[PDB]
């Protein structure tokens, strides 16, 4: 539960400039980091538990 | 024999020596290699101390991170197929150990 | 003997057999972990086949390996600092696992 | 005769209690090293006034200013690698010293 | 079967301590005194390593010490732990010798 | 039948082994020493293979390693495991050689 309070703050804190970008340009972007390089972005999610 | 006999048995008990040895250096490889995909690919939450700290076998905490690995990297039509199901919560063991090895074939692939 | 003492010594061997897994456990990631820092950070004469071949036990080859990345990473002072001397050859031990963490941490920073 | 060579041994004993006499005064001389440390390094807090008045024993005083002086300048990373555990609230002893000893190397650096 | 493994550990530190005897005393007293020379003449083992400590006490140890820490200057009859005093003083003066 | 079974792979282990020691043997030692002139001479056939062996013992491995082993200079009576290794020396003698 502690780990899932964390992920959940974080997840309020990208939540509020996704909901003022979709409202000032018209959309909101949100990634969603796992423990992955940067190259490693491009390649799909099948089940992780995001970072 | 007589002396020699039970120098020779004492052979033997370094020959099982040796053996025991050997056992553990192949639970080295094993459990090592599944430890390296755990931290280099799972989230620290994962992690082997704060597993303990919630009181899980060492066995269930690399079964677990093995069947996180396999379902982060081997997709869910291999798992269908290789493992002939879907869950992989009933999966450890053999099936368990090709399922991981495709993991790594697929993460090397991947890089 | 009643059935406490049965169900003590019972719960006693299980809990010793328990504990002696995990010890090989243990030394299963120990020699894991002497094998990657001897793999990533020293040379390829200390390979442990090499260093079999020319006759050596396990454990010196694990304490040969880690005397190595002890002088590699750890500076001079922190040795005389931590051991209380210069030389580590009569080190191996619990001093020389701290040597060898503070030489694993070394090479986190360096990084 | 042969009452004098066993008192002869007697003293040698009485000799070897003086040698444990005198490494307790060393151990004494430990302590009030620990205790600059401790003011050094540590808040008035944590003085031994202070501490005493709360009710504590000297010794858990001297354990306690070494368990902080350890999480205060050696990092986490090497407290886990050495305890052997992230956790100091059971490490106190020989461990415990060595720790210390890892401490005053890493002030010693720092400086 | 620990009792008899401890027996032997005591044998064991007695032979070395034999040994160290012998290789020092034939090397600084003489060859008459050997060991298979004073068997022939009919001495127990602990009759011969008795009397190579009272001549090895009688070449190293001065006889002011001999007659003040063994309060006798005959060495004749002084054995125990006042002659382990006087060969390890024995050894000292063959250390600084 | 299993306990049969696994008294001929132990039949088939020794037989293999008095074949190479036998082919060896004739190869290295000498031609007196064969199995059917030593069975007319009378040897039963581990006799004769423990014979060959401590021949192969005393060409190979030089006295000195014999002694050193077998721990007697004779191999006359050393047979058994001491025997096994004294043969297995030979093996490394004759590898080396």
């Amino acid at each position: 539960e502690v780990e899932l309070a964390r992920l959940k703050v974080q997840l309020k804190n990208a939540l509020l400039n996704c909901i003022i970008s979709y409202r000032f340009h018209g959309i909101g972007y949100v990634l969603v980091k796992t423990k992955d390089t940067l190259i490693d972005l491009e390649q799909p999610v099948n089940i992780e538990l995001p970072i | 024999l007589s002396i020699n006999e039970r120098i020779t048995k004492e052979l033997a008990e370094v020959e099982e020596r040796e053996r025991i040895e050997k056992q553990l250096l192949l639970e080295a490889e094993r459990i090592n290699e599944i430890d390296t995909l755990a931290k280099a690919h799972l989230s620290n939450h994962f992690n082997k101390e704060v597993l303990l700290a919630k009181g899980y076998t060492l066995k269930d905490i690399m079964q677990a991170q093995r069947r996180e690995l396999v379902r982060k990297f081997v997709p869910i039509e291999q798992i269908k197929a290789i493992a002939k199901v879907s869950d992989i919560s009933h999966i450890d063991g053999e099936i368990l150990e090709q399922l991981v090895s495709l993991a790594k074939v697929n993460i090397k692939l991947r890089k």
